[PDB]
RNA sequence: CACAAACGCGUCUCAGAGAUAAUUAAUGAUUUAAUCUUAACCUAAUUAACUCAUAAUAAAUCCAGCCCUAGAACAGGGCACA
RNA sequence: CGAUGUUGGAUCAGGACACCCAAAUGGUGCAACCGCUAUUAAAGGUUCGUUUGUUCAACGAUUAAAGUCCUACGUGAUCUGAG
RNA sequence: ACUUCCAAUCAGUGAAAUUAACCUUCCCGUGAAGAGGCGGGAAUAAAAAAAUAAGACGAGAAGACCCUAUGGAGCUUUAAUU
RNA sequence: AACAAACUCCUAGCCCAAUACCGGACUAAUCUAUUGAAACAUAGAAGCAAUAAUGUUAAUAUGAGUAACAAGAAGCCUUUCUC
């Protein structure tokens, strides 16, 4: 959300001004996917009200994801964007995609693809055995131990 | 919640109600054609077709008699019905008043106003609806497909 | 306030000053009296600075009408076709001096607030920012997620 | 209960002027055949409607001066006749009604 | 332009009105007995019935209610619900109306042409239907679908069925609290002034406000409700006459929603239903003039004897 | 749902406001200049 | 119950799946024992909420007039055979 | 203090859990039955009468139970005025 | 349950308390210690008619309770003066 | 690091906030003494300046086209009916 919402903004355009109409449409794709750091996927709640009596829910972060699998990423955007009256305008350019499952129209508006904000770690099958052997052993443990 | 009320609330309650509409339908049999407020003269319009019904059961019945005498409170009225209005009324079943609908009164209360009154009266006619006559455009292609139709079946 | 006036952008008016300067100003007319007392400063200026002014600006043309009045006053006009009145009631004779000075060297366009304290035609020297102008191009100009046609 | 602040002018226009308040125009205004003078589809005509009561009205206070008493009503059928016509065979037996006037057009003798 | 408003009777002469009733009349007649070969006008496939699918209903008219006793001695009251003209109109595609089961479309019964929509006259006349009352929408999976314009029948439902019923419910019209709700009123003659149905206090004074779920005085009756788990004991063929236990909601002469019953219990019977509905040609049979349940006592049964 | 009692700044209960890391690094510039300004007076 | 209706004291109907807290049990390492595990994988018994399956709603653009079990007004349903 | 109308009831109830009942469970000086005690859970429910202006309390009958407390000790521009 | 006077629609005449300006939301927090206006968040095309009274510390009377005033008055006497 | 004041530099100056009380310089509109004569000058005099007293008088709104008020019926027009 941090560099989607300053695309939606046009932060990014040096004739930024807020009065201005200036403003880029994103498209995040693989939504149900996204990795929450920590324990945040049990400990994050998000919560609203209906309005009538004894309608107040709290929904655990993992639960709201499994019912809505773009909810998580789209209140996050949606609470960083300036409190103004541009928020509901701009939101209506943020196309959220849970799978890469993307129309065709979509597609062939699309410019460029902005990089990942975080590196992601491989696993252990994904290492090559050149780097397996290149990687030197720590320790010799003894030949009479039961693994 | 009305539903299924038939009658309408006139006057100052039930009793005033039938007495409102005794004075109208007494009316109408002397003049053979009145004019009063819309409501009240759909209400009238009910009795003044029953009324003939009892006229029609004739002179000798009592029970006749005795709704007649009720109704009509002016008492030269009673032979006008049984031997004016009743004999008139011999070949129709229901046909036996006309209701239509008058301007506006032009007075300050600008109530919807109706005119009622009898088949065959000894008055002028009312400028009643006259349809389109069958030389019309539409009428004329319309009668084009009856004479086609009843040509072939 | 600035959203109660009217606002207008910084102009030269007949691109002067580029291939030659003119003087914008182009005539005053004072309206004196000469029993007065509160005419005393046009009198005083008219003997002594009216005559050494002309001779400064020979592109403005002086008229003097002294008439009973009660209130001096001088109306400058200029080449645009803007007249200014101003009121020189009651001043003293170097008054009279720098407001008549502060006449001669205005451009005559109206006074009130300029929206930016420049003005320029064509500023985009070596283009324009323009969404494109930092983004490389790709090989075939392919979209991120389109399949080559072969 | 008492109003708390007075009612601004631009408040006030906005209510007297909606458009439910505001008065709809009639679509069903026709020009009387017979006449020409304008009458709804729905009502009578009121200029030919008044043309039959002024001639009702003198037709029963024809009938008054016949029935002096105010309680004598006749046992037959009536019959108006206007000037220059008499009683057919089928009218006898029937009380006459004369009037002075020539027979108006709209009325139709049988 | 403003144009004068016009109807169907405005220019029609009196030679001609009684011409223009016959032509439509004839019309609604050769229309209606023209559909009554479903399956040899080239219908649909066919197809087995399979464990959860849902059948299509019907839109019936409820006449009123009658008293019916069974074998036990018990007495119940059946509602009198009469099919009098049902065709299926449109099909919708599975993707197009839910994406989980097709959209089936039934009518009414029959209306008059000349106080109809444009739109709807023009719709009917490219099926070559008279136009209908009211329409509504059935739930029906692919397995179990008719081609539009196929006749139903009050013989769709067998009796010893569990069907639901949804229609408008009577219309009380601006109803006070206590006839809405039916909350208790302040006692009358204890002193109390100008206090009888009220509702009272509406909220409590620290929220300063009053609650969205607040109940206070409105509109009463005229809304849609559904009845469950009405049980279908009699069944006549003839008039087209569905009986069902308990009490329908709707005033007597409305038009009611009839389908098989969603609860738990009841599901997959229909099995031993006609399926996707009754073909009268197919059987080539003719059925019984009244279809009894096991457990009614019928008109021409000997009298109840506990030995 | 928490509230200070009475007001936030002042009486027995306070807000539990914290020092933070800036407000650390701003006393120790302050004392690296006044241990230099008693250092010039001494001599 | 002196309206063709309203009404109760009368009659009718009332539901499946997921998901959990304390707690209980299996496999097993830091600690080659054991051990329900803010150790991993898989898996089991298990409050109420809650969520959902499912059901209700569904036709853009006749509408002057009359009727209505529709209704404060405005709307809504009928007016071909009745 | 150029006014924030004051006890109890009537009507309508919103909320908390330090739970009276309903559901799950650990311990016992828990055989079963009836109990005592602790953990978890607030969607629903928590009676009708005699005396007192009474809240409270006593008493009769019953219920799965007749919970504690906040809400201007809720609620008089909705009512009551016994105190 | 049903009538009458009210009531709602149409036609005529047409008043009162009140009113700083209002383009007059909800929640938590803050605050002259109970926020439509502040702060952090939520909700949000614009108007009309008919209803219920939680809030605007609602409207009405420069609080009758309480205290103050070297401000009054009525009543009583074993107050002072007479 | 950066971003951040009524602080402090930079370019011009007319070159540093405020409640009670106190000091000073100017000044709107009247009348008079002399000027002035498309509306002023130097002086001498005062009924010498109103966004605020539940202010006074008059006129306007808002509440509001809201609360509330009235004529028994038909006809041949003033005669018969209903109370
Ligand atoms: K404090
Ligand atoms: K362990
Ligand atoms: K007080
Ligand atoms: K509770
Ligand atoms: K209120
Ligand atoms: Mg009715
Ligand atoms: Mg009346
Ligand atoms: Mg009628
Ligand atoms: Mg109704
Ligand atoms: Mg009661
Ligand atoms: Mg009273
Ligand atoms: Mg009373
Ligand atoms: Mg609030
Ligand atoms: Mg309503
Ligand atoms: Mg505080
Ligand atoms: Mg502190
Ligand atoms: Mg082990
Ligand atoms: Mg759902
Ligand atoms: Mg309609
Ligand atoms: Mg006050
Ligand atoms: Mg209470
Ligand atoms: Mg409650
Ligand atoms: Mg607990
Ligand atoms: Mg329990
Ligand atoms: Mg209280
Ligand atoms: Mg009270
Ligand atoms: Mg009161
Ligand atoms: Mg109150
Ligand atoms: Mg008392
Ligand atoms: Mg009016
Ligand atoms: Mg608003
Ligand atoms: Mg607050
Ligand atoms: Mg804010
Ligand atoms: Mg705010
Ligand atoms: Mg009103
Ligand atoms: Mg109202
Ligand atoms: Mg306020
Ligand atoms: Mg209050
Ligand atoms: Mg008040
Ligand atoms: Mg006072
Ligand atoms: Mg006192
Ligand atoms: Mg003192
Ligand atoms: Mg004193
Ligand atoms: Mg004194
Ligand atoms: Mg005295
Ligand atoms: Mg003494
Ligand atoms: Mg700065
Ligand atoms: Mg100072
Ligand atoms: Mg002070
Ligand atoms: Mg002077
Ligand atoms: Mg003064
Ligand atoms: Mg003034
Ligand atoms: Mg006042
Ligand atoms: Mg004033
Ligand atoms: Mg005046
Ligand atoms: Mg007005
Ligand atoms: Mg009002
Ligand atoms: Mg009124
Ligand atoms: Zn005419």
């Amino acid at each position: 959300a941090a560099m989607a919402s300053v695309k939606l903004q046009g932060l990014h355009k040096p004739v930024y001004h807020q009065l201005s109409d200036c403003g880029d449409h994103v498209v995040i794709m693989n939504t149900r996917h996204i990795a929450f750091s920590g324990n945040k996927w049990e400990q994050k709640v998000y919560s609203s009200h209906t309005g009538y009596p004894g309608g107040f829910r709290q929904v655990t972060a993992a639960q709201l994801h499994q019912k809505d699998p773009v909810a998580i990423v789209k209140l996050a955007i949606y609470g960083m964007l300036p409190k103004n009256l541009h928020r509901r305008t701009m939101m209506q350019r943020l196309h959220l995609f849970p799978d890469e499952d993307i129309p065709e129209d979509i597609l062939k508006n699309l410019v460029e693809e902005l990089p990942q904000p975080r590196k992601v770690p491989r696993r252990l099958d994904e290492y090559t055995q050149e780097e397996i052997e290149a990687f030197p052993r720590v320790w010799s443990p003894p030949e009479d131990y039961r693994l | 919640i009305s539903h299924g009320r038939v009658f309408r609330r006139l006057g100052l309650g039930p009793e005033s109600r039938i007495h409102l509409l005794q004075n109208l339908l007494t009316g109408l049999v002397r003049h053979e054609r009145i004019e009063a407020s819309w409501a009240r003269v759909d209400e009238l319009r009910g009795y003044a077709e029953k009324l003939i019904d009892y006229g029609k059961l004739g002179d000798t019945n009592e029970r006749a008699m005795r709704m007649a005498d009720f109704w009509l409170t002016e008492k030269d009225l009673i032979p006008k019905l049984f031997q004016v209005l009743a004999p008139r009324f011999q070949g129709q079943n229901g046909g036996y008043t006309r209701m239509l609908q008058i301007p506006n009164r032009n007075e300050q209360d600008r109530a919807k106003m109706a005119v009622i009154e009898y088949k065959g009266n000894c008055l002028p006619p009312l400028p009643l609806p006259r349809r389109d006559s069958n030389l019309t455009l539409l009428n004329q292609l319309l009668q084009g497909l009856r004479q086609d139709q009843e040509a072939s079946s | 306030t600035a959203r109660g006036t009217a606002s207008r952008f910084l102009t030269s008016v007949l691109h002067n000053g580029l291939g030659r300067y003119v003087q914008q100003l182009q005539r005053l007319s004072f309206s004196l009296s000469r029993d007065a007392p509160s005419s005393r400063g046009a009198r005083e200026f008219v003997e002594r600075e009216v005559t050494d002014f002309a001779r400064r600006n020979p592109g403005v043309v002086i008229y003097v009408n002294p008439r009973p009045c009660c209130v001096p006053r001088v109306v400058a006009e200029y080449l645009n076709g803007a007249v200014r009145e101003e009121s020189i009631h009651c001043k003293s004779v170097e008054e009279i001096a720098a407001l008549v000075q502060k006449l001669a060297d205005q451009s005559g366009l109206d006074v009130i607030r300029i929206r930016k304290p420049f003005h320029t035609d064509s500023p985009s020297i070596q283009g324009q920012w323009h969404p494109f102008t930092n983004k490389p191009t790709t090989l075939g100009g392919l979209r991120p997620r389109e399949v080559q046609d072969p | 209960a008492a109003p708390k602040n007075r009612r601004s002018i631009e408040v006030n226009r906005c209510r007297r002027r909606n458009p439910q308040k505001l008065i709809k125009v009639k679509n069903n205004i026709d020009v009387c055949p017979e006449c020409g003078h304008l009458k709804q589809k729905h009502i009578l005509c009121g200029y030919c409607y008044e043309k039959v009561r002024k001639e009702t009205a003198e037709i029963r206070r024809q009938m008054g001066k016949q029935e002096g008493g105010p309680f004598r009503a006749p046992t037959t059928e009536t019959v108006v006749l206007y000037s220059g016509e008499t009683p057919s065979e089928q009218d006898q037996g029937k009380r006459i009604i004369e009037r002075e006037r020539k027979r108006p057009s709209w009325f139709t003798q049988n | 332009h403003g144009k004068s408003v016009t109807w169907w009777d405005e220019h029609l002469s009196e030679e001609n009105v009684p011409f223009v009733k016959q032509l439509v009349s004839d019309e609604n007649k050769a229309q209606l007995a023209s559909k009554l070969c479903p399956l040899k006008d080239e219908p649909w496939p066919i197809h087995p019935w399979e464990p959860g699918s849902s059948r299509v209903g019907l839109i019936a008219l409820k006449l009123g209610m009658m008293p019916l006793w069974t074998k036990d001695g018990q007495k119940h009251v059946v509602t009198l619900l009469q099919v009098q003209d049902c065709h299926v109109l449109k099909y919708t595609p599975k993707e197009n109306h839910n994406g989980r089961m097709a959209a089936l479309t039934v009518g009414g019964k029959t209306v008059s042409h000349f106080h109809k929509s444009a739109s709807i006259l023009e719709f009917y006349q490219e099926l070559g239907l008279p136009p209908k009352q009211k329409v509504k929408i059935f739930n029906v999976t692919e397995n179990a679908v008719i081609k539009p314009g196929t006749p139903l029948y009050a013989a769709h439902f067998r009796p010893g069925q569990y069907v639901d019923v949804t229609a408008k419910t009577i219309g009380k019209g601006f109803q006070g609290v206590m006839r809405r709700w039916g909350f208790k009123g302040q006692p009358a003659t204890h002193g109390q002034t100008k206090t009888h149905r009220r509702p009272g206090a509406i909220s409590t004074g620290d929220v300063a406000r009053v609650w969205p779920g607040t109940k206070m005085p409105g509109q009463l009756g005229n809304i849609d409700r559904t009845a469950f788990g009405l049980k279908v004991w009699r069944i006549n063929t003839k008039h087209n006459i569905i009986y069902v236990n308990g009490s329908v909601p709707g005033h007597k002469n409305c038009l009611v929603k009839i389908k098989d019953s969603k609860l738990p219990a009841y599901k997959d019977f229909c099995k031993n239903l006609p399926f996707p509905t009754y073909f009268p040609d197919g059987d080539e049979e003719a059925l019984p003039e009244d279809l009894y349940d096991e457990n009614v006592c019928q008109p021409g049964a000997p009298s109840i004897t506990f030995t | 749902r928490n509230r200070i009692p009475g007001r936030q700044w002042i009486g027995k209960h306070r807000r539990p406001r914290p020092v933070s890391a800036q407000a650390k690094q701003n006393m120790i510039r302050r004392l690296e200049t006044e241990a230099e300004n008693q250092y010039w007076l001494s001599r």
